[PDB]
């Protein structure tokens, strides 16, 4: 009824595909991806609000395949079932062509996805962000955010979630200051942003890093004790 | 928008439509088609634009070619009107039709489809832009019965002198088809640059003629 | 299907009587307009080849029945290997539902034994049969003026049949002559759909039984 | 009336907050709009009458039927126009033979009813199955929301209470089939307040001896000259 | 002034327009004149209205009015009206009331004049010259 | 800024509107330029206000104008008006309404230089006549080329000119009308009668003079001439008026079958044009032509046009318009039987002010023309001439019209065509006893005393139009207060009679509802 | 529909399109300005390739806009499969608008929010073609799509000829969008394809700034 279902304004806007948006900052979480030289990182934050709730079951870092991760910001059952769909359409890719799906053509799928939920009225966009991290074989680090609006794209740094504009304004005066590149920087320039933007002082129970590097393209989630081994490295300076 | 004239006489029947581009490049290559050949005897024209054109006249291309696949013969030109008049019926294409032919049954052939799902066989006939218009010049100066090419070519022209909006009739915005049947075979003809020039120079003269 | 139904009423008077061994069935054939041609608005179908019909309402409408009852007729035909009854064809053209489409018919023609029928579908699907009837446009008149004209002395011979109906439609067709149009079936032989001269005549006779 | 309507009538699929469809309660509250139609069922057999309001002299009485035959021992008599019955009715006739093909035997009344009123889950027809079986002379009333009962007086259509309330009174189990007709003629000349003669009422009768039975024009009018 | 020059018999209904604005404007607030002040006619207005309202020429194409003048004249009639003279009554009774057929188009004609111009707002000390006339 | 208030922003805009036609910086290919001068020519004859020509402040204005020039309340001391400037006012204002009428009649000649202009786009010429039609002035007639234009065209090629010189020539007729003299009759001096007081309404003894009677139509030249002929339905009904109008007689109302060498020069164009066989078979031609297929209407803007005719030279034009109009009542199409409608209609409303010897002349003509025209009435066209003869015999006196009414209720029931034309020749003669109101009540005493008879015998489109007609015999008895019993039938008088014929229906044993004695006659009389 | 006409408004309000129809080929010029320096203008791409020889540009919905590219490059195919031939443009125009007009019949569904603008060289012929959210298909010699269109369509009609060379269209391609860039476009923020005898191409960023260079 040109407000309630994906349908457009007088003015050309799909406004279901505007609340979606609004739904991702629901969560009350913000995800940063930069990328590096020959690495890219995801950081998000763990915010545990219930104390006798197993916190290794609370996460948004998912592997999609060995080579490739994400991170997921928004409605969180969408979330779940976004990444179930992104993991099916990788292990597809494997099977139908015979090599690792590229993260510009799995950000790409899911948005290509993400269209039909914007375009058919009988269902809703589904109000989450993913961000895909993975090396590419020819191009080195790849960073790829899909949106529930169905548009996607490659990111020298990105941000997601609450606090995604300010996020953006700091990697953005980031990177066209600096090149931001080594291992250290690259894990030092998400969790500065995100600190910086929450305004917290991180101990390394309260966010958690994920990690493609092109010397071993395995995406890892990184332990507690490494996260620690950087908020010490980046605390004092 | 757009109109077509279409003109029965007693050896042959036409189709006379506009070519009024509404924009100074819209390279005409594209929009100077107008007439429509339907199958090796029948011709139509269209009110709208080309894309729904096209889709009303390769589903009539197809039900002629699927009656020619069953019979080996071309369609009477009845019967087509007649299929596509049931598909407008159980759709309710806000478009108009404009048919000629020949069938070896009745002859050569003017119909025209509403966008109802309704048809009727005519004389004379306009549809588009000014159809009132020239179906009320038309009932004036259609002699019915007596009618020949060169008579209808003359109608055609003079009808389309004062209901076309083009200012200036000239050949190049103006389609004719000529569907005459010669020594066993129907000729759909559409009548050339040259001789839309010729007939249209004609008509001015004979303007000019009577104006003293 | 109170709206289908005042499509009929304002449709053309379709008058159906039956004889002993004729069946004639007479419609208001009506001025379309000048540059029109009037061969392609029938009214009167015929069927299988022994039932044939008059339909009051849209003609876009009836033609989709028109066309559903005469393949009816025959895959009926092919599965039972005998003609269609009226009852038959009747109840199948009162089944037919699309809306309803918005014509009343008058189904006139012989069983395979020789019994004359007369029949009359309703849009809401009552079909029930008749001696004689009118449907279309001043139909209640002209039945009224039926269940006065219809005795047995006045249908006795087959020429009287004809001029019953012509007499029928002459009150509503104020045209006197030529502006009617008629179909007998005469049992075992087909149509015969009477030529304006045929119908002149018969008016003529009519005519001369008025001084007298 | 003057107008009496609330929120929860005529929605298509929607309890009320008292449990109750009004959608479907006014659905079946505008089949009375059907012309009168008595069934009396006897232990000689049942009856069926029902007024058939023929237009015009022009028309063949016998082309509009309100009792059809169902099979040789089950007439059904609808209210309504008949295009609106003729799949139950088609379907009944449909039953029966299937009944009979798989089985050799003739179907009930209360089968035939059941499996009309199983095709009728509305479809805005009231039926009266007359019939005889080996429970005897059976009537059926199935009225347009699909619920059938055994009744043995039923007056459906245009004054059913009116005609129902008389049947209440001249019914009775020792009646015989002659009472029977003479009363449901009685009470359709009441419901009707027209003369009574053998072109505005059907009748049918379905006995234990004999098949279903259409009174004729001549045999109809026996019964109407001394009423 | 405005009233003698708005009602000129073959004057431009087109600027005619702006002096009765202006008139109706002037006579709207009823209360600052008292019958006492002004006793305009109510003839030429009535003439005006007959050109105007039931020209016997703008049905043939030959007059062209403003699209909105009736409703400003009926309203200018209906602003004047407080200040007919006491006899007025009478004389728009010889006048209509031979239009009062029932059976025809000019008794609307006839109720049409009435409810524009018949007075209403008297004082009682001459209601018998106003609506008990009628 | 195209239709501005002044001449000399018309006089200028207008002929560039209709110029701009042949510019060859114009192209009408284009969408929006027809979408422009459509919307120029929409607006203009949407909001076209008639200009000027005299503007004359009388000796009223200025005299309670200059004491508002002299009130001394509020004021700046400003001298008296000298009057050697109360006569620059004049000298000023007579030289601005003198080219206004220069702009006027320059505007007219200009749009007609420009209309024919040598190549010019159909567009531009339907604009330049109806803005040309936006001109007809009844201050003035019309330029004398312009007069010579519009009736040229009334047979033009486009049918859209043709309406436009349709309703321009009608509007030229009337411009061209010479006035009729009246005079003043005290309505107690034919009638011969007190005329009592304490206002009475309905049929009064001074009312009754006026009533229709079968037994005092004239018949005469001489009864004819000395008789009164009050023309309107209304006048004397309530009451009469202070001074009532005659329309005087022959020898002092302006002179007919004048000979072309008297006529008003103006009238010369249309004299010239409307006599002679070409120009009428061409205008007929066109005129009985189908518009709209089953649209089209009788059209009183056509009707308009022949009202004229037959009100301004009356007597030359029928003998080239008899072959025509006796050609196209034999029809029997729909659009012949629409175009002689209108010709009759205004032949008919046009003889209102003629001669006894040339209305007796004309009904000598129109009498066979109805009767055929009556006989071959038709579902197509019986509410056309269910028009035309409501129209023909609106605010005329019923007297002076009465062969209409002799030919149309001889036999409205008759039976030749069966039903349809009894009750479409009962409609027709509706709408002709229906326009001539509370004035006829014999001859509605004549179709009730004619109709009772038939209320039985007739079919079912045929009662309905009984009804209708019943329903118009009895609007005249009225329970109206202060009205006197009317001399036209009664309603219970009638209802009594129907009392009488259906009283074997309603009494007891309540058997009804047969329709297969005095009963179902009785059945059929209360259909 | 309205909600045809309410695609055509997401339509005019998408980034600048400009294609003109050279003499020897035609350009496919667009506006592709990046939101801010963290996204990598290389990844996603609006020029697109559909055959070797039809290219397709884009104003208003880019994920509408690649539902379309996806489905005109598998009719291509299922062309290619049948005939063997290369499909002509104005055949894959007429198959794409007819797939674009089947989501404005349909309910349940919206129209596609994107008007392409299909490019093509057959038989030694180049085509420039519009194939609006209606399903309905124009062709042009030049035209202007997306943010103030209008005055681009009148920038082009002042500056088209037909005697114009590929290299000259795009020079005036480059100004088409110039006309309305709001700040110093370079050869990573716009993104031109090219028709001509060789096939359709996207030009290179390099080949693309010096075609800036020469302006
Ligand atoms: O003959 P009618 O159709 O009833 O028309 C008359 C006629 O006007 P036209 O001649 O222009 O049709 C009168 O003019 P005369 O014949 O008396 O010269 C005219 O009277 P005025 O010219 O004095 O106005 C009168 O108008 P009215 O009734 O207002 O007096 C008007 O009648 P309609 O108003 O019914 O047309």
């Amino acid at each position: 009824f040109d407000r309630h279902i994906t349908i457009f304004s007088p003015e050309g806007r799909l406004y279901q595909v505007e609340y979606a948006f609004k739904a991702i900052n629901q969560g009350g979480l913000t995800s940063v991806a930069v990328r590096g030289k020959d690495c890219a990182v995801i950081v998000t934050q763990k915010k545990v609000p219930d104390k006798l709730l197993d916190s290794s079951t609370v996460t948004h870092l998912f592997k999609i395949t060995e080579n490739i991760g994400c991170v997921m910001t928004g409605m969180t059952a969408d979330s779940r079932s976004q990444v179930q769909r992104a993991r099916y359409e990788a292990a597809n890719w494997k099977y139908k062509y015979g090599y690792e799906i590229p993260v510009d053509m799995l950000c790409k799928r899911i948005a290509d996805i993400s269209q039909v939920y914007t375009q058919n009225a009988e269902m809703r966009p589904l109000g989450c962000c993913m961000i895909l991290i993975g090396i590419d074989e020819e191009q080195g680090p790849q960073v790829y955010k899909c949106d529930p609006a169905g548009y996607y794209c490659g990111f020298k740094a990105t941000a997601a979630g609450v606090k995604q504009t300010e996020s953006t304004s700091f990697l953005e005066k980031k990177v066209k200051k600096k090149f931001d590149w080594t291992f250290e920087q690259t894990v030092e320039t998400a969790i500065t942003c995100l600190s910086t933007v929450l305004s917290i002082d991180f101990k390394p129970s309260e966010i958690e890093v994920g990690v493609v590097t092109v010397e071993n393209p395995k995406f890892r989630i990184l332990t507690e004790a490494e996260i620690d081994a950087h908020l010490v490295a980046l605390a004092e300076r | 928008a757009g109109t077509c004239l279409g003109i029965l006489a007693n050896d042959g029947v036409l189709l006379a439509a506009e070519r009024r581009n509404i924009h100074k490049l819209l390279d005409e290559v594209f929009f100077s088609e107008k007439i429509y050949k339907l199958n090796e005897d029948m011709a139509c024209s269209v009110a709208g634009i080309t894309s729904d054109a096209n889709v009303l006249t390769n589903e009539l291309r197809l039900i002629a070619q699927r009656y020619l696949l069953q019979y080996q013969e071309p369609i009477p030109c009845e019967q087509l009107v007649t299929a596509l008049c049931d598909i407008k019926q159980a759709y309710t294409f806000g478009v108009s039709l404009l048919y000629i032919g020949w069938d070896k049954h009745y002859g050569f052939q003017l119909y025209q489809s509403d966008p109802s799902g309704n048809y009727g066989g005519w004389k004379a006939t306009c549809i588009g832009n000014n159809s009132a218009a020239a179906v009320s010049m038309l009932k004036q100066d259609y002699k019915e019965g007596e009618m020949t090419l060169k008579s209808a070519l003359a109608l055609a022209i003079k009808v389309l002198n004062k209901t076309m909006d083009v200012s200036k009739l000239s050949a190049e915005k103006v389609e004719i088809a000529t569907l005459t049947r010669e020594n066993g075979k129907t000729v759909i003809r559409v009548l050339k640059q040259k001789e839309v020039e010729q007939l249209i120079k004609k008509h001015e003269e004979e303007e000019a003629k009577a104006e003293r | 299907v109170e709206y289908a139904q005042e499509a009929v009423k304002k449709g053309s008077t379709a008058v159906g009587v039956r004889g002993r061994d004729i069946v004639v069935l007479g419609v208001e054939k009506k001025s379309v307009a000048k540059l029109q041609d009037e061969r392609t608005v029938r009214k009167i179908c015929a069927l299988d080849d022994n039932v044939c019909m008059a339909f009051a309402g849209l003609t876009a409408d009836a033609r989709i029945v028109i066309n559903r009852a005469r393949v009816e007729c025959q895959s009926h035909r092919l599965t039972v290997e005998d003609p269609v009854t009226v009852e038959y064809i009747t109840r199948y053209i009162a089944s037919l539902k699309q809306r309803p489409f918005g014509i009343s018919a008058l189904i006139v023609g012989f069983d395979f034994d020789g019994t004359p029928r007369l029949y009359q579908t309703d849009p809401s699907g009552t079909y029930h049969a008749w001696k004689a009837n009118a449907i279309g446009r001043g139909a209640k008149s002209v039945r009224e003026f039926l269940e006065k004209n219809y005795t047995d002395e006045a249908i006795e011979t087959d020429d009287l049949t004809i001029k019953l109906v012509i007499k029928a439609l002459l009150e509503v067709v104020q045209s006197g002559g030529k502006n009617i149009e008629l179909a007998v079936m005469r049992r075992d032989q087909s149509l015969k759909i009477l030529n304006p001269e045929e119908i002149e005549k018969y008016v003529a006779e009519i005519e001369k039984e008025k001084e007298e | 009336m003057f107008l009496t309507r609330s929120e929860y009538d005529r929605g298509v699929n929607t309890f009320s907050p008292e449990g109750r469809l009004f959608q479907v309660e006014y659905a079946i509250e505008a089949i009375k709009l059907g012309s009168t139609a008595i069934g009396i069922q006897t232990s000689e057999g049942v009856c069926l009458a029902v007024e058939k309001r023929i237009t015009s002299p022009l028309m063949e009485p016998s082309s509009i039927e309100k009792i059809v035959e169902i099979d040789a021992h089950i007439g059904c008599a609808m209210s309504g126009l008949i295009a609106d019955a003729k799949t139950l009715i088609d379907k009944a006739r449909v039953e029966t033979q299937n009944h009979w093909f798989t089985y050799n035997e003739t179907m009930t009344v209360e089968s035939v009813t059941q499996a009309v009123s199983n095709l009728a889950l509305p479809f805005g027809v009231a039926l009266l199955f007359g019939g005889v079986d080996e429970k005897g002379p059976q009537l059926f009333h199935m009225d347009p929301s699909g619920t059938f009962v055994q009744c043995d007086a039923r007056a459906i259509g245009s004054a059913s209470e009116g005609a129902q309330s008389s049947l209440q009174e001249v019914y009775h189990k020792s009646m015989t089939l002659k009472e029977a007709i003479k009363s449901s003629l009685i009470i359709l000349k009441q419901v009707m307040e027209e003369k009574l003669n053998a072109t505005n009422i059907e009748l049918a009768t379905v006995q234990p001896g004999q098949n279903f039975h259409m009174f004729t024009k001549e045999e109809l009018e026996e019964v109407i000259k001394d009423i | 002034l405005l009233y003698e020059l708005v009602s000129i018999p073959k004057l431009e209904i087109s600027m005619m327009q702006g002096f009765a604005r202006l008139l109706i404007n002037l006579l709207k607030k009823k209360e600052l004149l008292s019958r006492a002040d002004l006793e305009l006619p109510w003839r030429p207005l009535y003439d005006m209205v007959e050109r105007i309202l039931y020209s016997k020429t703008e049905h043939l194409g030959l007059n062209w009015f403003p699209n909105s003048v009736e409703n400003i004249l009926k309203t200018l009639v209906k602003s004047c009206r407080p200040y007919f003279p006491a006899d007025a009554t009478a004389e728009m009774l010889e006048e209509w009331r031979p239009l009062m057929c029932p059976f025809d188009v000019t008794m609307q004609k006839a109720i049409t004049y009435f409810e524009i111009f018949l007075p209403t707002s008297l004082p009682p000390e001459l209601h018998h010259k106003g609506f008990k006339l009628w | 800024l195209a239709n501005l208030h002044d001449w000399d922003c018309i006089v200028q805009t207008w002929p560039a509107i209709v110029s701009s036609g042949l510019s060859q910086a114009m192209s009408l290919e284009k969408p929006s330029i027809v979408r422009l001068f459509d919307d120029l020519a929409e607006k203009i004859h949407r909001q076209y206000e008639t200009i000027g020509l005299d503007f004359t402040i009388p000796k009223s204005c200025v005299e309670i104008a200059e004491l508002l020039q002299q009130s001394k309340n509020p004021s700046i001391n400003q001298i008296l008006l000298s009057p050697e400037k109360i006569k620059e006012g004049i000298k000023r204002q007579q030289e601005k309404n003198a080219d206004a009428l220069r702009n006027y009649e320059n505007l007219v000649d200009t749009l007609l230089d420009g209309v024919e202009q040598r190549n010019l786009p159909w567009k531009f010429e339907h604009i330049g006549i109806g803005l040309l039609s936006l001109l007809l002035r009844d201050d003035r007639v019309l330029p004398l080329r312009a007069i010579r234009f519009f009736v040229e065209n009334l047979n033009h090629d486009a049918i859209v000119v043709r309406k436009m010189a349709i309703s321009a020539v009608a509007g030229i007729l009337k411009q061209l009308k010479r006035t009729h003299k009246k005079l003043t009759i005290n309505p107690c001096e034919i009638s011969g009668c007190p005329k009592p007081t304490q206002i009475i309404a309905g049929d009064r003894p001074d009312n009754h003079w006026l009533h229709y009677d079968s037994k005092t139509i004239p018949r005469t030249k001489k009864e004819w001439e000395s008789s009164c002929f009050v023309e309107k339905t209304h006048w004397g009904y309530y009451t009469w008026p202070k001074n009532m109008v005659v329309y005087a007689g022959v020898e002092e109302q302006p002179k007919l079958g004048r000979s072309r060498e008297d006529m008003t020069e103006a009238e010369q164009i249309i004299f010239d044009h409307f006599s002679d066989p070409k120009f009428v078979e061409q205008l007929i031609t066109f005129l009985s032509l189908e518009d709209r297929k089953g649209k089209d209407k009788f059209n009183p803007r056509r009707f308009c046009l022949f009202k004229g005719i037959f009100r301004n030279f009356d007597d030359a034009f029928l003998p080239v318009l008899k072959p025509h109009l006796e050609h196209l009542v034999a029809d029997s199409h729909e659009s012949t039987q629409r175009c002689v409608a209108e010709i009759i209609a205004g032949l008919i409303r046009g003889s209102k002010h003629w001669t006894f010897e040339k209305v007796e002349k004309l009904w000598e003509l129109l009498c066979p023309l109805l009767r055929t025209a009556l006989s071959n009435i038709t579902v197509e066209t019986y509410n056309d001439w269910g028009a035309c003869i409501a129209t023909s015999c609106e605010s005329r006196d019923p007297r002076k019209l009465h062969w209409l009414f002799e030919l149309l209720l001889e036999s409205p029931l008759s039976g030749e065509g069966g039903s349809f034309v009894d009750a479409c020749r009962l409609y027709v003669l509706q709408g002709g006893l229906a326009q001539q109101e509370w004035r006829v009540p014999e001859l509605l005493h004549r179709l009730l005393k004619y109709l009772e008879p038939k209320l039985t015998q007739v079919y079912k489109n045929v009662r309905e139009r009984i009804g209708s007609v019943l329903t118009y015999i009895f609007m005249i008895d009225v329970s109206l207060p202060n009205t006197t019993p009317t001399i036209s039938p009664h309603v219970p008088e009638f209802t009594a009679r129907i009392l009488e014929k259906l009283k074997p229906l309603m009494d007891v044993d309540e058997e009804i509802q047969n329709h297969v004695d005095e009963r179902t006659q009785g059945i059929k009389l209360l259909k | 529909l309205v909600q045809i006409e309410y695609a055509l408004a997401a339509v005019a309000g998408g980034a600048p399109s400009v294609g003109i129809k050279a003499a020897n080929g035609v350009v496919l010029a667009t506006e592709k300005k990046q939101k801010s320096i963290l996204y990598d203008e290389r990844s996603v791409h609006k020029v697109e390739p559909i055959t070797k020889h039809i290219g397709l540009v884009y104003s208003g919905m880019g994920p509408d806009y690649r539902v379309l590219v996806h489905r005109a490059r598998k009719l291509a195919q299922q062309y290619y499969l049948v005939y063997q031939e290369p499909i002509p443009t104005a055949q894959l125009v007429q198959r794409v608008a007819s797939v674009m007009q089947e989501y404005t019949q349909s309910g349940g569904v919206r129209p596609f929010g994107v008007s392409l603008l299909i490019c093509g060289w057959n038989e030694g012929r180049p085509y420039l073609f519009q194939s609006d959210p209606s399903g309905a298909y124009f062709a042009w010699k030049a035209t202007a799509m997306g943010k103030n269109y209008v005055n681009g369509k009148t920038f082009l009609e002042k500056r088209y000829n037909e005697d114009l060379e590929l290299e000259d269209a795009i020079h005036t391609a480059i100004l088409t969008l110039k006309e309305s860039f709001e700040g110093q476009m370079t050869e990573d923020n716009i993104e031109v394809g090219i028709c001509n005898e060789a096939g359709f191409r996207r030009l290179t960023p390099t080949e693309v700034k010096d075609y800036l260079a020469a302006i």
